[PDB]
């Protein structure tokens, strides 16, 4: 599929969506009703970090194993582009969904900092990895962005799908894991801040399935597949390396058949 | 008919002429200013490289222990006032716009309306592409973070109340059609080029540029709404108008905040260049394009407020006042 995607190239002008939107003024009469009601949709569930509350929700961290302290405090130092997708989407309908998007990934940033001051005292001298952030298996993560969205010989359809990747399948294992350590009334912060970026993350990733859908010519199917795959692989790696399951296919599924294919796993 | 509008037009006619004459001469004054001061302008221009504001931290990761205080509780006053479209009640607005309002009101209105979504996202860029990227303060990322979804909103709220009042398609065309042969528009894009747009042009010096254009260029509009709030009408949109200005007075108060930070300050020479031209476009908006008096206002006691509006601006920006008049509207007193 090397000549093929040649076509892509030329044919990506014709796509509407990335394609000029000019002299529409007033944007009420709403073009986009989809994308549009996606914006609605997670406008509807702003939230801050405020709205949660991790006093009497640090008793329980004490309390963990002597390394279950280890994981989290990596877990958080890790999580504490989206311009440019939103600059090649032209219109309003868009543009909103994305600052919207980037708005909330700095209250996450927050509140995963909160956590890291509530827990491991303020001093973030506990957080080990914090200073050798850029190890091994994050160069790894680098590399796919640095393969499908940030090389320059890539497609928008691609970058999309890739986009996903590191939206949804990427750090699935993460919520994973605190859904089970927030299993049944321990630490119901962390649980409610979890279950909320967990729920916005997961929008954040079909919004990019909603515009692929809307993508007049797509890339090869096995392209899709060849994207995917190697998330799993680079998400498996540090999310069994890093700290003490196969989580990752099944998600990688939902995803494969989010983009029209078969279930590689 | 267009006669009335002649009349008011010409109320003010010399005193808009010599606005646009006095702003004709400062493409060809900034050139000048710019060709002489060429050794003075590198070397303000190489010290921004030494700006906290504008690098990097690299031994903050943390991202929390609160650095900069006044600013990061900007962010949260900021925070703490979302507000969508679908709070606003226009229920009872396209009553009012049918029978209370007069035809002079609504010219006034939608005109004005119309400047509002002409400049929605003209503005998108200036706030990232020309500053969030720069400021390596989280801080303050932060807060242009909030501030652009907050703009997105003041955008729909502006399609919105315009597709409510002015259903009719081909009414809504005429009207951006008539609102973009306006010279206002010339002269306030050449004001940008001059200040934000040109190269070799300095951080600071846009902070006064970008808050003028929050805190100045709109406030005669807003002024002009207040004061259907006073007549008691049109609710759906004052309402939405407070909530918009509470928002550009923030974001405005927030670029002051930032300037403070600054260890070398633009020449307050300039800091009052730059308002003072922006106080002339926004004047002549309403002496030129739309007379206040179409909606009961008088164009004197409207100049009169943007140039307290500027003052007060000047001020916060560590200038001495340059019109020192006093705020008319009493109802601005907020
Ligand atoms: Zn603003």
């Amino acid at each position: 599929f090397q000549k093929e995607r040649h076509d892509m190239k030329e044919a990506e002008k014709d796509e509407i969506l990335l394609m000029e939107n000019s002299r529409r003024f007033v944007m009420f009469p709403i073009k986009y009703h989809e994308i549009w009601a996606a914006y609605k949709k997670v406008e509807a569930s702003f939230w801050t970090a405020e709205e949660i509350e991790l006093a009497k929700d640090t008793e329980d961290f004490q309390k963990l194993t002597d390394d279950q302290k280890t994981y989290i405090g990596n877990l958080l130092a890790l999580s504490i582009l989206i311009e440019n997708f939103s600059a090649q989407l032209q219109n309003p309908e868009g543009k909103s969904f994305y600052g919207f998007q980037i708005m909330m990934e700095n209250i996450y940033s927050e509140v995963y900092s909160m956590m890291v001051d509530a827990f491991f005292k303020d001093p973030k001298n506990i957080p080990l990895f914090k200073e050798i952030a850029n190890l091994p298996e994050v160069k790894h993560k680098a590399a796919f962005i640095e393969r499908w969205i940030s090389n320059d010989d890539s497609l928008y359809a691609e970058r999309l799908v890739a986009f996903a990747a590191k939206e949804g399948i990427f750090q699935a294992g993460n919520y994973a894991s605190m859904f089970w350590l927030t299993d049944k009334k321990i630490m119901p912060g962390l649980a409610m801040a979890n279950r909320n970026i967990c729920r916005d993350r997961g929008a954040y990733t079909d919004f990019s399935c909603l515009l692929f859908a809307h993508l007049r010519t797509k890339p090869n199917p096995k392209i899709i597949e060849k994207i995917i795959t190697e998330a799993v692989e680079i998400e498996k790696e540090y999310y069994s390396n890093s700290l003490p399951h196969t989580y990752i296919e099944f998600v990688a599924d939902g995803l494969l058949q989010g983009f029209g294919n078969e279930k590689y796993y | 008919l267009n006669k009335e509008l002649e009349t008011l037009r010409e109320e003010n006619r010399v005193k808009s002429d010599m606005l646009k004459e006095k702003l004709s001469k400062d493409a060809e004054n900034h050139k000048a200013y710019l060709k002489s001061h060429q050794v003075h302008r590198h070397k303000l221009k190489e010290m921004e490289k030494e700006e906290p504001l504008l690098n990097e931290d690299k031994e903050r990761t943390v991202l929390f222990p609160i650095k900069y205080h006044e600013i990061w509780q900007a962010y949260k006053r900021a925070e703490a006032s979302f507000w969508t479209a679908e709070e606003i009640d226009l229920s009872k607005d396209i009553h009012d716009w049918n029978n209370r309002m007069n035809e002079n009101e609504r010219f006034f209105i939608s005109r004005v309306l119309a400047f509002f979504a002409a400049s929605d996202g003209i503005v998108n860029e200036n706030l990232v592409e020309n500053f969030s990227t720069e400021v390596q303060i989280p801080e303050a990322k932060s807060f242009y973070g909030f501030q652009i979804m907050i703009e997105n909103i003041h955008s729909e709220t502006y399609s919105l109340l315009i597709d409510t009042y002015i259903k009719d398609p081909k009414e809504s065309e005429f009207l951006f059609n008539a609102i973009h042969t306006i010279p206002e528009i010339g002269e306030k894009a050449e004001w940008a080029l001059r200040w934000i747009q040109d190269a070799d042009a300095l951080f600071g010096e846009r902070l006064v540029a970008f808050a003028s254009i929050e805190g100045v260029f709109f406030s005669g509009s807003f002024a002009s709404i207040f004061w259907l709030k006073k007549r008691g009408m049109m609710p759906g949109l004052t309402f939405s108008n407070e909530l918009i200005c509470r928002d550009e007075g923030l974001h405005t108060d927030f670029a002051c905040l930032l300037f403070a930070h600054l260890k070398n300050k633009p020449d307050p020479a300039i800091v009052e260049k730059i308002v003072t031209e922006a106080v002339e476009i926004e004047q002549r908006y309403f002496l030129d394009a739309l007379p206040v008096a179409l909606l009961g206002m008088n164009a004197d006691l409207m100049n009169q407020y943007v140039e307290f509006v500027a003052d007060r601006l000047l001020v916060a920006f560590g200038n001495k006042k340059y019109y020192k008049v006093e705020n008319p509207f009493d109802f601005m007193e907020n």
